[PDB]
């Protein structure tokens, strides 16, 4: 996260690290949206340009945590992946569209102060909520800039962009399954997701209910930070119906 | 940079 | 679940962090 803050503790709870058994290293973000699934962006899996393609026992998901590096003995759980589930038409060949992925846990994992599930939205928060202007926060642990790394969770709130705006920023062909974040050059603020960042949450805290619902998935981005470009987020709702159906055959 | 963690997630 | 998107150290003990009034409003 470039331009963010610490993280406040429980601020996140539903924010999962991704990491690689050997060498022992951050991976990707991901987020807990029950208590045996993850989510996250299926290129924190499967992205062959860089010969990126882990199996289950590569990976251990780490829950609860606020410290990068630091084992939190009695607050972080640690969890072993069953099975991974990418979107079978994720689109890893051109612009990432449909970046997202399940993963099952072996076990359940027990909620804490420091480790609960997010909202995933249904079709009225999003339709309300998914607005230009309308400010989501990301978190995570990933680079501090373009070109170090943090001591703890970072977290930055960013406002949705218009989607002309998001077009009009890349030559990428951006796609309905995604939507993209960020201040422009104009209106003074900054901050954005960077590597590291990926896969992890874009959430939004409903004012109807007082909830947290998690909108986008950390997805791409053309550098970090840079005046005139914008962060883009995996449409966690324009999937929703794979999730379910992933979760309805599996789970 | 990381911390080890306990033998019994790594078996 | 249920219990979704509410935190323990905050919506659940009416605590707020210190951005999220930041969020409300942009929420028009
Ligand atoms: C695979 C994907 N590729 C890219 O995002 C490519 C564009 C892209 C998009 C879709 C298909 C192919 C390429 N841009 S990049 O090469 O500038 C990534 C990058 C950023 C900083 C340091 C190093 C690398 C990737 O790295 N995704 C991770 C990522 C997530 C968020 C951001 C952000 N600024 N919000 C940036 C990068
Ligand atoms: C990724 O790895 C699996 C095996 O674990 C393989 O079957 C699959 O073809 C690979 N996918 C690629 C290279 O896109
Ligand atoms: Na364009
Ligand atoms: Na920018």
């Amino acid at each position: 996260i470039v331009e963010g803050s610490d993280a406040e503790i429980g601020m996140s709870p539903w924010q999962v690290m991704l990491f690689r058994k050997s060498p022992q290293e951050l991976l990707c973000g991901a987020s807990l949206i029950s208590d045996r699934w993850v989510l996250t962006a299926a290129h924190c899996l499967l992205y062959p340009p860089w010969d990126k393609n882990f199996t289950e026992n590569d990976l251990l998901v780490r829950i609860g945590k606020h410290s990068r590096t630091r084992y939190e003995r009695n607050i972080e759980k640690i969890s072993m992946l069953e099975k991974i589930y990418i979107h079978p038409r994720y689109n890893w060949r051109e612009n990432l569209d449909r970046d997202i992925a399940l993963m099952k846990l072996k076990k359940p994992v027990a909620f804490s102060d420091y480790i609960h599930p997010v909202c995933l939205p249904d079709r009225e928060t999003a339709a309300s909520l998914l607005q230009a202007g309308y400010k989501g926060r990301v978190t995570g642990w990933g680079n501090l800039k373009e070109t170090g790394q943090p001591s703890v969770l970072q977290v930055v709130n960013l406002p949705i962009v218009e989607r002309p705006v998001c077009k009009d920023s890349t030559r990428i062909r951006i796609t309905d399954n995604m939507f993209c974040a960020g201040y422009k050059p104009d209106e003074g603020k900054r901050g954005d997701a960077c590597e590291g960042d990926s896969g992890g949450p874009f959430v939004m805290k409903s004012p109807f209910n007082n909830r947290w619902y998690q909108m986008g998935i950390v997805s791409w981005g053309e550098g970090c930070d840079r005046d005139g470009k914008y962060g883009f987020y995996t449409h966690v709702f324009r999937l929703k119906k794979w999730i379910q159906k992933v979760i309805d055959q599996f789970g | 940079d990381f911390e080890e963690i306990p033998e019994e997630y790594l078996q | 679940e249920a219990d979704c998107g509410l935190r323990p150290l905050f919506e659940k003990k009416s605590l707020e962090d210190k951005t999220e009034r930041e969020l409300l409003e942009s929420y028009i």
